[PDB]
């Protein structure tokens, strides 16, 4: 029973529109653009991590560390305690030393 | 479709208004106006006579290199002198 | 008159350079208005399919972040206080309401956070993955070039078409040099099309060419995407980047 | 106004050799015609373009660079090409009374 | 080439048809199945299948290898010792041969640096270059190159060829200033003066048999034959070389840079050098 | 207080090359560095082995798992099988046996068990390149 009756809504995907036609355009702006901007620049997304990658700890070191400040209150304490728990379990935990 | 014009350097010296609370304090010193006159000359509008320390500054400076980087002649004395001690 | 372009960089003496025909647009039949001398070293390089799977999977990922996110057992609503006693009950142990085995807890090992998938392919290898991309556009007979993006009318039907006539794919993707000096005609013709695109220079990449079956440069574009590609050979390592003051960098 | 398609099967004509050496003359002489040489990029316009005009089939953008020759440029347009679809290619194939091909596309 | 023949033949190249390169991208495994399920490569009850295992190093309460052995002073002062990067001749040919040094021009640092004849970092303690004596039997360059360090038969080499050498200090702050002075003219701040060696590095500096550049210049000769006498090869009279004014141009100790003075602002923007005038910063940039 | 100047040539000398300078024309070869310029016109050999960016032949030491030592011809334009049967004729008088290899023709890339950097590329600029 764990499975629909009845055929799902026809999902019906314009592969190109604006956003899927012009996808990828600006990539290579550094290499064909002077190097003016590098690519990074054209990320658009969080503050902490436009150009930056990291682990769920890393990733939460820096959200405190640049919008700490701006964050609400329970936000913050749950980023804290966030913190504190990634860092006991990748301190502490795990099969290899 | 046309692409969007592509992304550019904001041309030219970028200056914040320092009575905005939200500008970081790193764009307000001098060290940001020496940056933006190496990065943009005249253009900048930074008075070339401001890259130089000022009296007191230049005062502060010549005091920490008396301080600590003795002339030549003091370090070869002292290191004449040690040498006659060691002897 | 013929249009006849040739390779302003030098080209590597056991090399000759790869040609093309200098086609137009102002006119359906204006199929061969000249010839162009193509760097093999930017034209005429190995099919290298895994470095374009490489820099296409690059640029599809390295721009995104996931904004998926959820709660752990911490961050659920409530679920402080023991819900029963340890023994007595004749339940099994809970600690909260809220841990990843109940209804309503939290999550074991959800996505958290917006997480980034950033990462940078070397430049060299994603210069030799645009220049991969334009030999195989080239040999697989995809590539056209043109004298100028110049139209006869800026309507849309027109270059739907010539791109039929001349037995173009169903889609175009259109280079010109800079985004200021691109004709009107086109401008005006491509904004009301899907699958013809057209972008400058600067905003060319691998993944776009990949997602149009043909690809039209202009013979400026031309020669700017071999100036660009080829400096990346002979290259020297970078001692800053490049976008600071060097003796004979632009 | 979209002219009608131009369609891509071409059949080498008989006098191949004889108009190929015409437009050769016309173009550029020498003894051994075959091994002209077409380094030049006007003459190889020329050569190529009346060719394509003529035969209403032009040498594509990747063989453009392997027409080293005139020869090479015989044998690119003494060797034909069909544009017949997969249907046709198998249903004028002298198919067994037996095998029936049918295609609804 | 045949590949591209072969691409003429093959379908388009399109988004549906890439596939990494075969042994690029190891399978993902994970703890799902007989194989890999039950108690997924943890084995049985205990701290290391728990997750709790000791830190790296304990080892059950034994006293640990790495404390039970003696401290000693191995890497005492690791951060304060200066490091000097070797440029042997056999390197330094290379580049005159191969012209990323330019032999007919002083070579200093910077020269080193922009012909990428060496690597610098001034933030991992590099107080500059030495001279190394490898390749020096065959060493065949005339050169005027400012080094950090030298030694003895790295001197007698560049002398033999009728060259010259000269051992100059450089503070980390002129070090790096040296090493990348597009960076510093871009900082927008005036040239400043190169610092003199610390005490224990002056009698290096101030020794002719170095060549120092702080040391008597009437000693240089004497030195220079005590080292042709040494090494067996005859002295090459520099004075009547055409390229004398070249091989005798040094920097002031005081300067960064050949041709300009401490104090300056180079204006790359618009190509210019601002100079002060004020007497209290001409003779502050003159100390 | 502030005068300028054009004394620019001192900073126009500091400035450093994005690009690799060519090598300078030499009277004698091989240069006291031991380098020497592929010989013109190329060799009309099946395979073309292209120097590297720096003008150095590029043969190349490699090292994997601490005791494997392999050497790799890795910029070959052409046929990369003729490469292999000369790089074989070549090193099987040296080792006593056919040296094992691996050809990437995909990268264009010969791969040999052992180190002969040293030999290969003195063989190479024997053969021109
Ligand atoms: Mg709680
Ligand atoms: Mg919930
Ligand atoms: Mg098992
Ligand atoms: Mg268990
Ligand atoms: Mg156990
Ligand atoms: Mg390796």
């Amino acid at each position: 029973i764990g499975i629909r009756l009845t055929l799902p809504p026809p999902k019906v995907v314009d592969r190109w529109n604006e956003k899927r036609a012009m996808f990828g355009v600006y990539d290579n702006i550094g290499i064909l653009g002077n190097f003016e901007k590098h690519p990074k620049e054209l990320i658009r997304g969080p503050i902490w991590l436009r150009g930056w990658k990291g682990n769920e700890l890393q990733r939460c070191i820096r959200k405190r560390k640049m919008v700490g400040s701006r964050m609400f209150a329970d936000d913050l304490h749950n980023l804290n305690k966030r913190i504190r728990y990634l860092y006991k379990h990748f301190n502490r935990h795990g099969k290899f030393r | 479709y046309r692409a969007r014009p592509p992304p550019r350097r904001r041309p030219g010296p970028r200056w914040p208004d320092p009575e905005d609370l939200l500008t970081p304090r790193w764009q307000l010193g001098p060290r940001y106006a020496a940056k933006q006159f190496a990065r943009y000359g005249a253009a900048s509008g930074v008075v070339p006579g401001s890259l130089w320390p000022s009296p007191e500054q230049l005062r502060e400076l010549e005091a920490e290199e008396r301080e600590w980087y003795p002339s030549l002649a003091t370090m070869q004395e002292s290191l004449r002198v040690k040498q006659l001690a060691e002897e | 008159e013929p249009v006849l372009r040739k390779v302003e960089l030098p080209v590597p003496t056991h090399r000759r350079p790869v040609q093309a025909w200098v086609e137009s647009l102002r006119g359906f039949e204006q199929e061969r208005v000249g010839l162009a001398d193509l760097h093999p070293d930017v034209f005429a390089t190995a099919p290298r399919l895994d470095i374009l799977h490489q820099v296409a999977m690059w640029q599809k990922n390295f721009k995104r972040i996931s904004y998926a996110k959820t709660k752990t057992r911490a961050e659920v609503r409530g679920g402080g206080r023991k819900p029963w006693p340890q023994k007595g009950t004749g339940r099994a142990r809970h600690g909260s309401i809220r841990s990843p085995l109940w209804r309503g807890g939290g999550v074991a090992h959800g996505p958290r956070g917006p997480t980034s998938y950033y990462y940078m392919l070397p430049m060299k290898v994603r210069a030799l993955g645009l220049k991969v991309a334009l030999t195989v556009k080239l040999a697989q007979d995809d590539l056209h070039i043109m004298d100028s993006l110049e139209l006869p009318t800026g309507d849309p039907q027109y270059l739907t078409e010539l791109a039929h006539y001349r037995r173009w794919g169903d889609s175009v993707l259109l280079v010109d040099l800079t985004h200021e000096e691109m004709p009107q005609s086109i401008v005006e013709a491509t904004s009301r099309l899907k699958t013809f695109n057209l972008i400058p220079a600067v905003g060319l990449n691998v993944h776009s060419m990949l997602k149009h079956q043909t690809l039209v440069l202009t013979l400026p574009t031309v020669a700017f995407l071999e100036d660009k590609l080829l400096w990346q050979d002979s290259r020297y390592r970078p001692l800053y980047p490049f976008s600071l003051p060097y003796s004979d960098f632009p | 106004v979209c002219p009608p398609l131009r369609s891509r099967a071409y059949t080498p004509p008989e006098d191949l050799q004889s108009r190929l050496e015409s437009y050769v003359k016309e173009v550029f002489l020498p003894s051994n015609w075959q091994d002209i040489s077409l380094e030049d990029s006007r003459l190889k316009f020329n050569l190529l373009a009346h060719l394509a005009d003529d035969l209403g089939h032009v040498v594509p953008n990747s063989r453009l660079h392997q027409m080293c020759r005139v020869r090479d440029v015989l044998d690119f347009y003494n060797v034909p090409i069909q544009d017949r679809s997969k249907f046709d290619e198998l249903s004028a194939s002298n198919l067994p009374p037996n095998l029936k091909i049918t295609w609804s596309y | 080439a045949r590949a591209l023949d072969l691409l003429r033949g093959l379908p388009r190249v399109s988004l549906a048809n890439l596939k990494p390169n075969p042994g690029s991208k190891k399978p993902e495994r994970r703890p799902r199945g007989r194989r890999r399920g039950r108690k997924c490569g943890r084995g049985h009850k205990g701290e290391r299948q728990r997750g709790t295992r000791p830190r790296l190093g304990f080892e059950g309460g034994q006293t640990p290898f790495y404390i039970r052995i003696p401290k000693y002073g191995f890497n005492e002062g690791h951060s304060f010792r200066r490091q000097y990067k070797p440029l042997s001749l056999n390197r330094l040919q290379y580049l005159i041969d191969l012209g990323r040094v330019d032999p007919s021009q002083p070579i200093d640092l910077t020269q080193l640096v922009n012909g990428r004849g060496v690597t610098i970092q001034p933030l991992k303690r590099d107080y500059g270059v030495q001279l190394v004596e490898e390749g020096a039997d065959t060493f065949t360059a005339k050169v005027n190159i400012e080094v950090q360090l030298a030694s003895e038969l790295a001197i007698a080499a560049i002398e033999k060829n009728g060259g010259v050498v000269t051992t100059a200090f450089y503070d980390p702050r002129s070090l790096d200033i040296v090493c990348k002075p597009v960076p510093f003219f871009l900082r927008g701040q005036p040239i400043p003066k190169r610092m003199l060696p610390p005490e224990e590095l002056v009698p290096y500096y101030t020794d002719a048999k170095n060549r120092g550049y702080l040391a008597d210049p009437a000693k240089f000769p004497e030195a220079r034959l005590e080292l042709a006498r040494k090494y067996g090869y005859i002295l090459p009279d520099i004075t009547k070389d055409e390229l004398f004014k070249m091989l005798c141009t040094r920097k002031d100790p005081r300067q960064i840079f050949f041709g300009l003075a401490p104090g300056w602002v180079v204006n790359m923007a618009d190509k210019k050098i601002l100079k002060p005038t004020d007497e209290n910063l001409l003779k502050y940039y003159t100390s | 207080f502030v005068e300028s100047v054009d004394e620019y040539q001192f900073v126009e000398r500091l400035l450093p090359a994005t690009r690799i300078p060519d090598p300078p024309k030499h009277e004698h070869y091989p240069t006291p560095s031991g380098w020497q310029p592929p010989r013109d016109p190329p060799p009309n050999l099946p395979y073309f082995v292209r120097r590297s960016r720096m003008h150095n032949i590029p043969v190349y030491k490699d090292i994997t798992h601490g005791n494997r030592q392999m050497t790799v011809i890795r910029k070959v334009e052409g046929d990369i099988w003729a490469l292999q049967k000369d790089v074989e004729d070549f090193l099987s008088p040296l080792l006593g046996k056919t040296p094992v290899t691996q050809v990437n023709e995909v990268t264009g890339t010969l791969r040999i068990k052992g180190y002969f950097d040293q030999e290969l590329k003195a063989w190479l600029l024997e053969k021109g390149f």
